[PDB]
């Protein structure tokens, strides 16, 4: 499972976006009356000339940046996250279902447990939904949505009928010592001198 | 739930990522363009504020594509604060910081570099590290900084965060010009150099001169950051031996090792202040013509009376 783009671009261009919704009002040329003051002999330093001090101007102090990035680390951070549930499903391709099996072997019956939160696990997948959006950031599953559907359905089919194999051998003995207990008591021998 | 133990345990061979290398410098020192050339583009762009730079590291021994987190921060010390979106607890155990000593301004090296020895100090304890993993992570960089094959003191690492610091210092072609423009003697340069040496292993820190100009040791640079962060193998040797370029590796720097650079001048002793032996740039901008205030109506009335008084 790749990202065509890596995850750090999401926060890179973002970061892009914002420091040109910046420059927009911050790059504008600042008045000056150099025009016929000439006795400035000197070349226009860029820190005056290109008016780069707005930043220092906040009427609510740096909040806004603090804000700002805020948003950016908010929104990159959960989506990463997004991105690592994904990324979880790497397994479906280099797994040993032995080791599951060793390891949930004889449990509840004989797994009873995971094969629940496995339909669970379908989430963020198996939906009409093509790609997730989040604010600008859009990731789009169209490569994978049938590979990992098909990896998954097959997995899912093997525990399925590996639960279903036990399940049925258990309930041989279920119903094999219920006829033979059965028959024990329609012996029905109630009244014996011995 | 179970999944998350199940799914998880099945990991795979892996090279690790998440690592932060951070860069505080004064402003206009060109640490963007520093790092910008290091990522492989001539240029980015600059701004105000954080800035994002993904570093594609790709090992070819292992053949593998990493990418590290240069998150390059503003000089105007009024951009603080949102430095604690730069380093967290999470984060803080594989942060690689590094200044940037624009030695086309050496008089403005030192001090800003001591900024730094607020700005990090302060946003490394207004964070609330625990102490136990900070005296751990302490001890493991002192460890690391000791084992340094091809060190222990009074002032070795007497002051330090036990992460990796670097002070790469960049437009080092300019010590020509500053040089002939300046009469910049040498022994200026060897002062400068020892007094640098001496932060660096006060902080345990190996310190690089590079030039974007004259692309020197950038592919130098480009490998100890790798083998810092990460871990590579490293085979560059202390290349210290001619003044124009300088390599001192972290742990290759010893006391007596800025003694020999000591001797070699003798005009004002090292002792003495940073700023006293070096030549103050002088400001060429004049101050602007004073106010032409016009004497309002009422003083001069007042004047005025006194003028008709006396006759």
């Amino acid at each position: 499972i790749y990202l065509n783009p890596p995850i750090e671009e999401c926060r890179y261009k973002l970061y892009q976006e914002m420091f040109a919704w910046k420059m927009v009002v911050l790059s504008l040329p600042r008045i000056q009356s150099q025009r016929y003051q000439v006795g400035v002999h000197y070349e226009l330093t860029e820190e005056e000339k290109f008016y780069r001090n707005a930043l220092t101007r906040m009427p609510d102090g740096p909040v806004a940046l603090e804000e700002s990035y805020s948003a950016v680390m908010g929104i990159v951070s959960e989506v990463e996250q997004y991105v690592k549930v994904w990324l979880q499903y790497q397994c479906l391709w280099d797994m040993q279902a032995e080791n599951i099996y060793n390891r949930l072997g004889e449990d509840l019956n004989k797994w009873q447990a995971l094969l629940v939160q496995i339909r669970k696990a379908r989430g963020t997948f198996d939906n009409a939904e093509t790609k997730k959006e989040f604010g600008p950031v859009v990731i789009d599953y169209g490569k994978v949505q049938s590979k990992v559907n098909l990896k998954y359905d097959s997995w899912h089919k093997e525990v399925l009928s590996k639960f279903g194999q036990m399940l049925g051998s258990n309930m041989t003995e279920f119903h094999s010592q219920i006829s033979k207990s059965r028959q024990e008591l329609e012996q029905h021998s109630v009244d014996t001198a011995s | 739930s179970s999944i998350l133990s199940e799914v998880s345990t099945r990991a795979r061979s892996k090279l690790p990522s998440g690592k932060n290398i951070l860069v505080f410098g004064e402003d206009g020192s060109g640490k963007t363009t520093l790092m910008t050339k290091l990522q492989g583009a001539e240029h980015g762009k600059k701004g105000r504020g954080l800035e994002y730079l993904y570093l594609s590291v790709h090992d070819e021994d292992r053949d593998d594509h990493t990418r590290c987190n240069v998150w390059i921060l503003d000089g105007d010390l009024y951009h603080k604060g949102l430095l604690k979106f730069a380093v967290s607890a999470e984060s803080l155990p594989e942060t690689l910081v590094i200044f940037v000593a624009d030695m086309s301004r050496p008089w403005t090296v030192m001090e800003s570099l001591q900024k730094w020895a607020s700005v990090l100090r302060e946003h490394i304890d207004k964070m609330k590290i625990p102490p136990e993993k900070m005296r751990e992570l302490e001890r493991k960089f002192v460890k690391d900084f000791q084992d340094y094959m091809e060190p222990l003191g009074d002032n070795v690492l007497t002051h330090n965060l036990g992460i990796p610091v670097l002070v790469v210092c960049t437009k080092c072609d300019a010590v020509s010009v500053l040089e002939k423009e300046h009469d910049y003697r040498d022994e200026h340069l060897d002062f400068i150099q020892s007094h640098l040496r001496r932060f660096c292993l006060q902080y345990g820190a190996a310190l690089i001169y590079t030039s974007v100009k004259e692309e020197k040791n950038l592919d130098l640079l480009y490998k100890y950051i790798v083998h810092k962060t990460y871990g590579f193998h490293f085979t560059t040797p202390a290349l210290v031996v001619e003044k124009d370029a300088v390599f001192i590796p972290a742990g290759w720097d010893n006391e007596k090792k800025i003694a020999i650079l000591h001797e070699n001048f003798t005009t004002v002793k090292p002792e003495d202040a940073y700023e006293d032996f070096i030549v103050k740039p002088p400001v060429r901008k004049l101050v602007h013509d004073k106010e032409l205030a016009a004497e309002d109506e009422q003083v001069f009335l007042m004047k005025q009376q006194s003028l008709l008084a006396k006759q």
